[PDB]
């Protein structure tokens, strides 16, 4: 749900 | 025996390869440019308002295509460029063995704590005594400019130029430099964590790594792994005092709105 969450999974 | 240092040596070596594949800009690419040979288009200078506002007509014309004040303008830019360095890092980051295999909430954790750590000191490749290569190499902006700005925005570089200086008399090269932004990464004591145990083993096994690489590398400088450790602590509290100001800034100056996934990292760090 957060910013760096989604950083992590972009890839 | 022979098993494990064949080990130690590949990962070392991985780990410098996921450095050369994430980050746009390392310690060799800087020297280049810097040397300068032989860059068709050397770096714009940037050194007073002039020069400043001629680079941004050039290099970023959107924020000028309006206008903030100069010192908030340069603000924005700084702040994207450290969000582009956070994506740099995020996947760096999950090419380190293990890495990727946390819980999310630990690795987003090693990431939060790590980010600036790690900024600050691959800065330094991009820093002399006069100043530091911007705009994906293609401006230089002095540090007697920085300097000159009003307060509090005159605070934020020196003591980045100040930590630069001493971390750059070392003489690391990327090689080195991968290895200790991998160790800053993976550190067993950041706040909150979840698997610590795990972690410190991690870390453990990265400084270790690090400590055999350096004795290679650097068999002149015997303390060198000491004052790396050394670094490591120095550059905890460069971040710990530039969120402070960071705060500051965002409290005292109403045109300067940090970006979301910054204050993300930055909410309940220190
Ligand atoms: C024109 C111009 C210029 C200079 C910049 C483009 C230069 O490229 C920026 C380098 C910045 C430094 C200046 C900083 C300011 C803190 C605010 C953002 C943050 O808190 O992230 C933090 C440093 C990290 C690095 O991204």
């Amino acid at each position: 749900l957060s910013l760096l969450q989604k950083l992590l999974l972009a890839t | 025996e022979d098993s494990e240092t064949a080990d130690l040596k590949s990962l070392a070596k991985r780990i410098y390869e996921a450095y050369l594949k994430n980050f746009n800009m390392n310690k060799v690419k800087a020297r280049v440019i810097l040397s300068g040979k032989a860059s068709n288009n050397p770096p714009f200078v940037i050194h007073d308002m002039e020069t400043l506002c001629m680079a941004e007509k050039t290099l970023v014309a959107k924020l000028v295509a309006n206008n903030k004040e100069a010192e908030v303008r340069i603000f924005h830019c700084c702040q994207c460029t450290s969000v582009e360095t956070v994506t740099e890092l995020t996947e760096f980051a999950k090419a380190i063995p293990g890495f990727a295999n946390l819980d999310l909430n630990d690795q987003v954790t090693l990431l939060k704590y790590g980010v600036y750590e790690a900024i600050f000191a691959m800065l330094s490749s991009v820093m002399n005594k006069d100043g530091m290569l911007v705009a994906y190499g293609n401006g230089f902006i002095t540090r007697e400019f920085l300097k000159s700005l009003r307060k509090p925005f005159c605070d934020i570089m020196e003591p980045k130029f100040d930590f630069a200086m001493k971390f750059n008399a070392l003489e690391l090269d990327d090689s080195d430099i991968s290895l200790f932004v991998a160790a800053i990464i993976c550190c067993g004591d950041r706040p909150g964590l979840l698997n610590v145990g795990h972690i410190e083993k991690m870390q453990e096994g990265i400084v270790h790594v690090l400590r055999l690489h350096l004795q290679s590398n650097h068999p002149d400088d015997i303390f060198l792994f000491p004052k790396l450790l050394q670094k490591m602590a120095d550059l905890r509290q460069l971040v710990t005092e530039h969120a402070q100001l960071v705060q500051i800034i965002k409290k005292t100056e109403s045109d300067a709105a940090l970006h979301p996934l910054l204050q993300e990292i930055y909410r309940d760090m220190y």
